[PDB]
């Protein structure tokens, strides 16, 4: 198979990211996993001449006992992305949210099978490194197209066409979307009859080599920002009432509060009940009513990056939202609960980064409330992704919780 | 000394780089002389080699005597050359901790003559090597040389020779996993638990191993004997420790003096718990000159004394037993001050250290214990290749009363509570809700961006009020000013409503400690209080308040 070549982001060049400490059982892990590859002739050992480098860790993924190994490509590809993208990029099907049942199987093998231009290959460059520096690390590159790598799926997309055509011919209202190493399989057959279609897709794959997640889009919607419904108020519930509605217009063309204000003016005590007037029981309620649709206005722009910022309101819960431009939401959820915060926060990344692909066809960029070390440190224990988004560490405004709790 | 049957490493300069060409400064007779001398000899071993003036390349050469001695010292200046060089694999990028080393019943050390120059350089490159030994003043051609082994003091000399060493090794490795070598610049450390026999046996099929390569070195009766310095430390047979640490004394201490010596201190502070250095430091804050004489605080000279006392007789670390487990305990040590132990079994430390830093300009202790522990977290993986088992100075239920309701996403591994006082706690609770009977202060704050002038006041809800100026602020200033008023005219329980995100975020953290000295204030107040119920609204839209 002569090889399709590949060419850097013009005045730039490959990626040095540090390696990050591991733990044993994972460095264990990951020797055993690249002595088979190396047999496989998938990698090989490379010599001091290659100062490129990328990091490399372990999962295990929902329901797997098996280690496996995750490459952060994530440098090199904003180091490439010319090539991934705007040149060999795949189409998005607005499709595929619609759909009543989306089943996500995992291809990353695939690619093992189609040799890496020569000449690129030192871009890939990983390490396995050893505890307490007693050694200096394994060195390896790829010489197959590397998953996670945004490369990867883009070369091998017309192998992927051929694969699916005959499939594809036979069941004409069948979505197929491909986003790196997985495959969106959107129906909307009974369930039983999708979970078919999914196994004959299968078969189709397993002739080529390729060997789960179940989801149901459609039923995905609103979360209305709720404001309390209740008899009586004290000034603080409308304190913090028209606090609330302050923040939802600026997102929420036409909100209405100073009818609700006057209700407020002079230094009353805040455990204080009092009288309703009912056309301030009027916004109350077309805030209510707008409060519950889209926000009149927002469309996404495919030319910019997206955003999804996480709050924490305990219980077990976290609300988030995604949107390219402050305030001006392109969609807004939550997610609910042996847990603790970060497992946590780690489930729902994963949630939102899935569904931002099936809708978006791209992964936003995370916002994330907790301390960018103990992130670091622990999330590998949690991820399950074949993918790795984006993320900051940021401190949570002290209302914005509120304001969305 | 001989040059290696082995690999080579293909080089290359950089992208649309060429090689060096730098004109060859005129030398004097005798410097001419030596370098003549020198070469030869090294010509006369392969290391280097002639060349014509056809071959277009040049980097210059010196030759100096030595410190005192009586020879002759060649220098090359890579520098051009260096930097027209492709970058290579960072070398050793990280150093074995003594406390990570895994005990063995025998070690030697061993090193190598000739590191560099007992390995070959990729030929194509040796061209961009050329330099020229430059003929009795202007006059004639000078004779022109190039490198067939790694030149001292070029680019890829330490990445391609350990990188050939590790490719060596890699053998006797394989069919000796039983032993351990440390490569470190040109020093080879190998470590079994075999008994002093087939030890120097084992050692001597290295030394053989190593000859069969062009690498030559020390035997018996040769190599240094335990305790071995090495990177700062004492590496005894049993235990480990940083090296003879003097800390001298003196009536005057200079910036500089303290400077070296807050480094000795913090060194030492691996292995000996308790070490000070927080007094020592205030010392150094907006600082004169190097030479400038610095007059011991009272507090600091505490320290220099509690400090001696620590270093007063050794302490040791002991070795590392992937099998048993990794224990650490905290304790508080004073204002944002913490120490720590790591050891195995009850007080025998493979280390201790410290932290201190402070993540923030408001924190709490609760935080500043979890960034400690997050901090041992990382050191320890990294050099165990897992985390410990902790013991900290906080009730289970403290901890769980403040990572419930904090905003920020938290998480300790498996811990203990511990009795050593002081213990951490949260200094005060705010409410959940508006507190009925009690005075409903609503304060604010402004303050003009030109006269820099600030009203601050507030008007509770018995109808009292007040106001006040204030000369040099900020709006930030203000509305901190506000809610300190009304914290103050209020005694024990008290509504405050502030429309001001700042100071509430501030203090729905709780601080505890604060580089400002006003937050520090509404904190005295806040723990003299007994209910209080702060809460937030946005102005302008303009409100009951
Ligand atoms: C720089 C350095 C120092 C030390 C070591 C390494 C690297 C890697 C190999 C292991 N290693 C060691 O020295 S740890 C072995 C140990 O527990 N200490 C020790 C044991 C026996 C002996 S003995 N019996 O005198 O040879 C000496 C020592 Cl210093």
């Amino acid at each position: 198979i002569e090889t399709v070549p590949v060419k850097l982001k013009p005045g730039m060049d490959g990626p040095k990211v540090k390696q990050w400490p591991l733990t044993e059982e994972k460095i264990k892990a990951l020797v055993e996993i690249c002595t088979e590859m190396e047999k496989e002739g998938k990698i090989s050992k490379i010599g001091p001449e290659n100062p490129y480098n990328t990091p490399v860790f372990a999962i295990k993924k929902k329901d797997s006992t098996k280690w496996r190994k995750l490459v952060d490509f994530r440098e090199l590809n904003k180091r490439t992305q010319d090539f991934w993208e705007v040149q060999l990029g795949i189409p998005h099907p607005a499709g595929l949210k619609k759909k009543k049942s989306v089943t996500v199987l995992d291809v990353g093998d695939a690619y093992f099978s189609v040799p890496l231009d020569e000449d690129f290959r030192k871009y890939t460059a990983f390490t396995i490194p050893s505890i307490n520096n007693e050694t200096p690390g394994i060195r390896y590159q790829y010489n197959v197209l590397p998953q996670g790598w945004k490369g990867s799926p883009a070369i091998f997309q017309s192998s992927m066409t051929k694969i699916l055509e005959p499939f594809r011919k036979q069941n004409p209202d069948i979505v197929i979307y491909q986003y790196m190493d997985d495959l969106y399989v959107g129906s909307d057959l009974e369930i039983g009859q999708h979970r078919t279609k999914i196994e004959e897709l299968r078969q189709h794959l397993l002739r080529w080599g390729l060997t789960g997640y179940e989801l149901h889009p459609d039923k995905w919607t609103v979360q209305p920002i709720v404001l309390p419904e209740k008899d009586s108020w004290t000034v603080n519930d409308i304190q913090k009432l028209v606090g609330k509605l302050n923040w939802a217009s600026q997102i929420y063309p036409g909100i209405k509060v100073r009818q609700l204000c006057k209700l407020l003016r002079g230094t009353k005590a805040l455990t204080e009940v009092i009288p309703l007037t009912e056309e301030a029981e009027l916004e109350l309620a077309e805030n209510r009513e707008i409060l519950k649709e889209p926000v009149h206005g927002v469309y996404y722009d495919p030319s910019k990056d997206l955003i999804a910022e996480i709050q924490k309101q305990g219980q077990g819960q976290w609300t988030y939202q995604i949107y390219q431009e402050p305030f001006k939401n392109l969609k807004t959820g939550k997610y609910a609960r042996h847990t603790n915060d970060v497992k946590q926060l780690t489930e729902a990344v994963q949630k939102i980064t899935t569904e931002s692909i099936v809708i978006w066809g791209k992964t936003p960029k995370f916002k994330l409330p907790i301390q960018k070390e103990t992130w670091e440190t622990w999330w590998t224990e949690y991820w399950q992704a074949t993918w790795i988004p984006e993320w900051e560490f940021v401190n949570t405004p002290p209302l914005v919780k509120l304001w969305y709790q | 000394s001989p040059i290696s049957p082995i690999e080579t490493v293909p080089v290359k300069l950089k992208p649309g780089m060429d090689g060096p060409k730098v004109k060859q400064w005129p030398l004097t007779e005798e410097k001419i002389k030596a370098l003549v001398e020198i070469c030869t000899e090294m010509e006369k071993e392969g290391k280097i080699s002639k060349i014509g003036p056809e071959n277009p390349y040049n980097t210059p050469v010196f030759a100096i005597k030595k410190k005192d001695s009586t020879k002759w010292r060649k220098l090359v200046d890579f520098r051009e050359l260096n930097k027209r060089t492709q970058d290579f694999w960072e070398v050793q990028l990280g150093i074995p901790h003594p406390a990570g080393l895994k005990k063995k019943k025998s070690v030697t050390v061993l090193d190598v003559g000739d590191a560099y120059f007992s390995v070959p350089l990729d030929e194509d490159f040796r061209k961009y090597t050329a330099f020229t030994i430059p003929s009795i003043n202007n006059e004639t051609p000078g004779i022109r040389y190039q490198y067939n082994v790694l030149p001292q003091g070029w680019k890829g000399s330490p990445a391609i020779f350990q990188s050939s060493m590790t490719k060596i090794l890699e053998p006797f490795r394989k069919q000796n996993p039983d032993i351990v070598i440390y490569q470190y610049m040109d020093d080879l450390y190998v470590g079994s638990d075999l008994e002093i026999g087939q030890h120097r046996t084992k050692i001597e099929e290295l030394r053989q191993h190593l000859l069969r390569w062009g690498l030559t070195t020390p035997d018996k009766k040769h190599q240094k004997e335990p305790p071995f310095l090495w990177m700062g430390y004492e590496l005894h047979p049993d235990k480990w420790t940083v090296q003879p640490i003097v800390l001298p004394e003196k009536d005057s201490w200079t910036v500089n003096d303290i400077q070296k010596l807050v480094g000795k201190l913090n060194w030492a502070s691996q292995i000996y718990p308790g070490i000070k250095v927080r007094q020592l430091c205030k010392l150094l804050r907006g600082t004169k000159a190097l030479t400038e004489v610095i007059p011991l605080t009272e507090e600091a000279e505490l320290e220099l004394a509690e400090n001696r006392e620590i270093l007063k007789e050794p302490v040791h670390g002991v070795y590392y037993d992937p099998s048993k487990d990794l224990i650490a305990e905290i304790q508080k040590q004073g204002q944002g001050q913490w120490t720590y132990q790591i050891y195995q079994e009850p007080f025998k430390n493979l280390k201790t250290g410290k932290y201190a830093r402070m993540r923030g300009a408001h924190t709490n202790d609760v935080k500043q214990l979890t960034e400690a522990v997050q901090k041992i977290t990382t050191e320890s993986i990294v050099i165990w290749g897992k985390t410990p088992k902790f013991k900290l100075p906080i009730q289970k239920e403290t901890w769980e009363t403040w990572w419930t309701e904090y905003w920020q996403a938290t998480w300790i591994p498996e811990w203990e509570f511990v009795n050593t006082p002081p213990l951490v706690k949260l200094w005060y609770q705010l409410e959940k809700e508006p507190i009925v009977g009690a005075e409903t202060f609503y304060v604010d704050g402004a303050a003009n961006r030109e006269t820099k002038l600030g009203k601050a006041g507030y008007v509770t809800n018995r109808g009292r009020q007040k106001v006040v100026t204030l000369t040099d602020t900020t709006n930030q200033k203000t509305e901190l000013q506000a809610i300190y008023l009304a914290l103050q005219d209020s005694g024990l329980e008290v509504n405050i409503v502030t429309d001001s995100q700042y100071a509430l975020g501030i203090i729905q953290a709780q601080p505890d400690q604060s580089e400002s000295e006003l937050v520090n204030q509404i904190i005295e107040q806040l723990i003299k209080k007994e209910k209080v119920y702060l809460a937030w609204v946005p102005a302008h839209k303009g409100i009951g308040g």
